[PDB]
C-alpha cells in the first residue's frame, strides 16, 4: 500500500502526481458566447405625399 | 615476538582462507554500493516523472 503520506522521494508520485492532476479529462466543452450584434438603419425619408395629403 | 612474522610472512590454509574473504567481502561491498545507485537513479526517474 502507500502509507499516511507515503515513504520519503516522495516516493514516485510526481510520476503519478503529474500526470494524473487530474482525470484531465480535458472536457474540452462547454463555452459560452458572447454572440455578436448587427447595425441600424439607413434614411432621410423624402416628401411628395405626405406633405399635401395632410 | 618473532615467530608470528615468520607466520605472517608466509601462509598457507588459514591465509588462503583469510583472502578468498577479505575479497568476497569487497565484492558484497561493491554489490551493494551497485544496489544504491539504482535506488537514486530510480529516485531521479520518479521526479521526472512526476513532473510529466
Amino acid at each position: 500500500c502507500e502509507e499516511p503520506p507515503a515513504p520519503a522521494p516522495p516516493p514516485a508520485k510526481p510520476k503519478a502526481a503529474a500526470a494524473v492532476p487530474v482525470k484531465a479529462a480535458p472536457t474540452e466543452t462547454g463555452a459560452q458566447a458572447a454572440p455578436s450584434y448587427s447595425y441600424v438603419y439607413n434614411p432621410v425619408g423624402k416628401r411628395d405625399p405626405f406633405r399635401s395629403p395632410i | 615476538m618473532d615467530k608470528y612474522l615468520d607466520q605472517f610472512v608466509k601462509a598457507p590454509p588459514a591465509i588462503k582462507f583469510g583472502g578468498l574473504a577479505f575479497v568476497v567481502g569487497a565484492l558484497t561491498a561493491a554489490n551493494f554500493f551497485m544496489v544504491i545507485q539504482p535506488t537514486e537513479e530510480e529516485i531521479g526517474w520518479a521526479v521526472a516523472e512526476r513532473r510529466k
